[PDB]
């Protein structure tokens, strides 16, 4: 999430499925926009 | 008279040492100044002993200028009575003055005597090889010295000697394993060297301001010579000094700006070596044409703001680039001896003496360092080593410049997949011209979709050696009013020695379209000599087939020509890409380099509004300012890049 | 030789290439080249014409072709954002639609160069 | 692994071919050959100093 946050396009929902596809892990969607709005806070990367 | 004034010389009053000196040693290596006389009268003194005596081989004299080998088998001529070409010759590239029997020292070039390597490995005919200005340290000189290193244990009773500057003759000794260091120090008319007391802040202003201050006060009669970098920084300095002359009042004597360097055309070159008449001076601005190659009478006083221009290849992305660097300490000692021509002389340098021993540098750069090594590790391949790392050279090119130069002889075709060279590489060391250019010529006669067009490929070929200093002034003033169709700057080249041709050859037609007439007679010169070693091979016998058996006069020429530069230049191709044009090599990335102001697709890309072709092949990636290209060829068709090169583009396309 | 021809006649080639899509580039490449020297020598009703014909343009065109027209077409959109005239205004709306799917356009330079100056004008 | 190409130390060939090529690729060429031998901007105006 932040390493391409820097020129990120505007569909949230294709990362959300790339993301969810290359790892084989399914995350609900209302579950994964909680840790989005955690990542959007973090300073230091 | 010339026997009285060859006493007056340094060397001969040291010349009974030094000739015991010579018969105990083999390697001999002489420390002298510049005007010591060690150039002309050394091998003079071995004919006198009787050195070469019944004995078939002669005496060589080795110097890296070819306009100063001439110059001074002219004095030699003079001092021992007898007329050019027999007893005293000279072989350079052009004019072979010898003959084969009577003719006793002769004063070749650098680059000639690694040709005799290539036929003759040993050097039956000579008996004493001095190399002359080894300080100077082109290509030829140090693979010359690295070769001879190898022949010293297969010949005892060969003589070397080597002339050398001051600080660069301890660096040879070593090399050889402790050769004696011979000295003779013969200097003429010292020079007091005046500096300033703290770092200027625009070397260019207290250039000119410097001018002022030896014009307005000093004694007369007296010339000024200034050393700035390239063409550039002369035409602002032409242009600032214009208004301050007339500015300045009519009391003053009249000053005359002459710039020199090396592209600017030959009728203005000639108005240095006009004596300036009385109540007027003469500044002369040059780069570094003055130092080394030629002589301007009257100089007494020589500015040196100590910059030079040097140009190193990168041979990662295989560029060139040209930077302004501060120079050595060893180049600015040879600038201040200009000044002590003819009698006592001022040298005036823009900078302080705390800088120039803590910042400044020895030795400048060796040349096999900088330069590209494609066309001598054939040479060298060629003549049997089969061991470049472990090669005793003297300052060692670095393991990437020597690595592409090995997968570039194998794209071309010279070296075989196991090391051995081909039937094609062969070639390339016979032809005088790089292993690039020699496919060209060679694909030009033998392959199968290309065949027919070497009548013009040696045309362009002869062209490109002389791009810089074919036009006067601005290419496309030059190049609209010769035709207005081209498309790509090669076909130019065809068709300007074309059309000068059937004006037959006339000086005249050359001032018509601001043509240097200098400069073509020289790409005659060479057209001629490539039209020869063409014959030899035998690659005009077969070339002449194909337009007899096939016939092809259409507007196809101009797509074999595009065809045959493929195959000879096969890295040198760019993509059209969204930033601009990018280098497609699968090593090097794209390095987004853009069309130099000179080139015809420059004029086609900005003045009209031609849409950029997809490719374009260039001959020369250089970057001055930022990463250029010169001497483009339009390739309008794609598959004709894996047609021609398949062992590079039939991955990358 | 006349103008007024010369502007109806960008007007056209600029419905004709959008109710062409994605069709036709073999078409209209005879055309880019004196539209573009119509762009770099002129301003006003001739120069807001060609660029709207040129504009329609870059979607039938191949990606690298695409990204080296819509770089030039930027350059002349921020030289002329200020302009008051509705035509010319009209021109940089479809500019900005057709040059925002280009690939060669990043998200960071929409949001630090076009669209604070989108917004306000 | 790696390839490695040692020199023949002392009839001709006529071309490469391209059945050569696909065995030893021009990239590898330039470091096999080694290998078999034994590898394993200044301002526009200022003076010298001109802090």
């Amino acid at each position: 999430l932040k390493e391409n946050e820097e020129n990120e396009d505007g569909n949230i929902e294709e990362r959300k499925e790339k993301i969810q596809h290359e790892l084989g892990i399914n995350i609900d969607s209302l579950k994964f926009n909680e840790l989005v709005k955690l990542m959007k806070n973090i300073t230091d990367y | 008279t010339i026997q009285e004034a060859r006493k007056l010389l340094p060397v001969h009053q040291y010349k009974d040492e030094l000739l015991q000196e010579i018969k105990k040693n083999q390697v001999l290596i002489i420390m002298g100044e510049t005007g010591s006389g060690k150039t002309t009268q050394l091998p003079q003194y071995l004919v006198e002993d009787g050195f070469t005596d019944q004995g078939k081989l002669q005496i060589a004299i080795t110097q890296p200028r070819r306009v100063a080998a001439t110059s001074v088998a002219a004095r030699v001529a003079d001092e021992m009575n007898v007329v050019l070409g027999k007893e005293v010759g000279y072989q350079i590239r052009f004019e072979d003055k010898t003959t084969p029997n009577k003719t006793v020292l002769k004063y070749m070039t650098d680059g000639m005597l690694l040709r005799e390597f290539l036929t003759d490995s040993k050097l039956s005919k000579y008996s004493c090889i001095m190399i002359d200005e080894a300080h100077e340290r082109t290509l030829a000189t140090d693979i010359l010295i690295g070769l001879l290193k190898d022949i010293l244990p297969q010949r005892p009773t060969l003589k070397l000697l080597i002339s050398s500057a001051t600080m660069n003759a301890k660096k040879f000794s070593e090399f050889f394993d402790n050769c004696p260091i011979f000295n003779v120090p013969g200097r003429r008319y010292p020079v007091d060297i005046h500096y300033t007391l703290q770092p200027e802040a625009n070397y260019i202003h207290a250039a000119i301001t410097t001018i002022f201050q030896i014009h307005t006060t000093q004694s007369l009669p007296g010339d000024i010579l200034v050393f700035l970098t390239g063409q550039e920084e002369i035409e602002r300095t032409k242009t600032k000094l214009e208004e301050i002359m007339s500015k300045l009042g009519s009391r003053t004597k009249q000053m005359i700006i002459t710039p020199i360097y090396a592209n600017l055309p030959q009728e203005q070159q000639l108005k240095i070596f006009q004596p300036t008449p009385e109540n007027c001076r003469k500044v002369v601005l040059a780069t570094n044409i003055a130092e080394t190659s030629l002589t301007i009478d009257g100089i007494r006083y020589v500015i040196d703001p100590g910059f030079v221009k040097e140009n190193s290849y990168v041979p990662s992305t295989g560029m060139t680039q040209l930077l302004t660097v501060p120079c050595s300490r060893a180049s600015v000692d040879q600038r201040a001896g200009r000044a002590g021509r003819v009698g006592p002389g001022k040298c005036f340098r823009i900078f302080t003496k705390w800088s120039y021993l803590h910042e400044l540098e020895l030795m400048p750069k060796p040349e096999i360092t900088r330069t590209n090594l494609s066309n001598t590790v054939l040479l060298l391949l060629s003549l049997g080593v089969t061991d470049l790392i472990k090669f005793p050279l003297m300052d060692k090119p670095s393991i990437p410049t020597l690595r592409k130069s090995l997968e570039n002889l194998y794209i071309l075709g010279a070296l075989n997949s196991k090391g051995t060279i081909t039937r094609l590489g062969k070639m390339m060391c016979e032809f005088p011209c790089e292993p690039e250019f020699a496919k060209v010529l060679y694909t030009a006669a033998t392959h199968e979709q290309c065949q027919g067009v070497l009548e013009e490929c040696l045309t362009i070929v002869s062209m490109l050696h002389e791009t810089p200093s074919l036009f006067i002034g601005q290419k496309r003033d030059a190049a609209a009013s010769v035709l207005s169709e081209v498309e790509s700057d090669h076909i130019l080249y065809l068709e300007i020695f074309n059309q000068w041709r059937n004006s037959k050859f006339s000086r005249s037609w050359c001032q018509d379209h601001k043509i240097q007439f200098k400069t073509m007679l020289r790409v005659r010169n060479i057209r001629n000599q490539l039209f020869r070693c063409s014959e030899k091979v035998g690659l005009v016998e077969k070339n002449d087939q194909a337009r007899m058996k096939i016939g092809n006069i259409a507007g196809y020429i101009n797509a074999r020509i595009t065809r045959c530069f493929i195959s000879g230049f096969p890295m040198n191709i760019v993509q059209l890409g969204p930033t601009g044009y990018q280098t497609m090599g699968r090593s090097s990335g794209g390095l987004n380099v853009s069309v130099h102001p000179t080139s015809i697709l420059f004029v086609n890309h900005k003045e009209k509004a031609q849409r950029p072709s997809k490719y374009v092949l260039y001959q020369q990636l250089m970057l001055t300012s930022k990463e250029f290209i010169r001497d483009c060829l339009v390739i309008p068709k794609e598959e004709w890049l894996i047609d021609m090169v398949p062992q590079i583009f039939k991955d990358l396309i | 030789d006349h103008v007024p021809v010369r502007i109806v006649t960008a007007h056209t080639l600029s419905t004709l290439a959008e109710n062409s899509y994605p069709y036709g580039i073999e078409v209209f490449n005879v055309v880019l080249e004196p539209l573009w020297k119509g762009i770099r020598s002129h301003r006003g009703k001739v120069l807001s014409s060609f660029l709207k014909a040129v504009g329609s343009m870059i979607p039938l065109m191949d990606p690298e072709y695409a990204g080296y027209y819509t770089t030039e077409a930027m350059r002349i959109i921020r030289r002329e954002f200020d302009s008051p005239d509705d035509e010319m205004k009209k021109t940089i709306l479809l500019v900005l639609q057709k040059c925002s799917a280009v690939e060669s356009i990043t998200p960071k330079f929409l949001r630090e160069e076009i669209a604070p100056e989108f917004f306000q004008k | 692994k790696k390839l490695v190409i040692k020199l023949s130390e002392n009839p001709l060939v006529e071309y490469v071919t391209e059945k050569e090529y696909n065995e030893v690729p021009v990239e590898e060429f330039g470091d096999a050959l080694l290998r078999g031998m034994g590898w394993e901007i200044h301002p526009d105006g200022l003076g010298i100093g001109a802090k």
